[PDB]
């Protein structure tokens, strides 16, 4: 489960977090 | 631009190794609990700069409504069997089918890769994985993530055909 | 467009996912 990105993240940090997110969500049905 | 690549297939045909040998450059095993695994890249092909998201996905197959919209999300699909395998390469059809169906569309991006191609038991002849994708109108490329042959050209070839879309 | 708010630690797997579509949302409106 991938830690949440935080309220200094760069719009380049939540793109690297959403795709590790959907892996992550994918994985776990 | 951003590309979302899907990679798909049957249960250990190396979906897992070839995207760990795109986004991180080797095969072996590492030890490292300080990084979380990334599924994102920066990469130029053809002259054009390109953002990639690769969703890999699970060999365990299942019906699932979020899945679906996981899937949904992809503009291309590597659809990846291993040459030993001759059940992984009869999957592929159903893998396309299942595409087609998540996707509403039978013009959908894709690939055909054969993946393992390294090792000394083929069972799945080139010739043969060449001809289905001529039926399907597709690129093939055959791959190792263990000496990295075809890796980058598997993915990036994926993204000239979204391209094309 | 919002900035969508990660859900902590308790939250569900569709809590997660209504985060990972509002991002993608937010992300596509901003680009
Ligand atoms: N020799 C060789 N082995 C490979 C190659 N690619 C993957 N493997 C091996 O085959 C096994 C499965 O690899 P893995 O990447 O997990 O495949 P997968 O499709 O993600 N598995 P799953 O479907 O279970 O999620 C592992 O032992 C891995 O090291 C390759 O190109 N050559
Ligand atoms: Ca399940
Ligand atoms: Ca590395
Ligand atoms: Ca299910
Ligand atoms: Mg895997």
């Amino acid at each position: 489960r991938p830690r949440c990105p935080g309220d200094d993240a760069s719009i380049e940090d939540l793109h690297e977090y959403w795709a590790r997110l959907w892996n992550y969500l994918y994985a776990v049905a | 631009t951003e590309y979302k690549l899907v990679v798909v297939g049957a249960v250990g045909v190396g979906k897992s190794a070839l995207t760990i040998q795109l986004i991180q450059n080797h095969f072996v095993d590492e030890y490292d609990p300080t990084i979380e695994d990334s599924y994102r890249k920066q990469v130029v092909i053809d002259g054009e700069t390109c953002l990639l998201d690769i969703l890999d996905t699970a060999g365990q197959e299942e019906y699932s409504a979020m899945r679906d919209q996981y899937m949904r999300t992809g503009e291309g699909f590597l659809c990846v069997f291993a040459i030993n395998n001759t059940k992984s390469f009869e999957d592929i059809h159903q893998y396309r089918e299942q595409i087609k169906r998540v996707k509403d569309s039978d013009d959908v991006p894709m690939v055909l890769v054969g993946n393992k191609c390294d090792l000394p038991s083929r069972t799945v002849e080139s010739r043969q994985a060449q001809d289905l994708a001529r039926s399907y109108g597709i690129p093939y490329i055959e791959t190792s993530a263990k000496t990295r042959q075809g890796v980058e050209d598997a993915f990036y070839t994926l993204v000239r055909e979204i391209r094309k879309h």
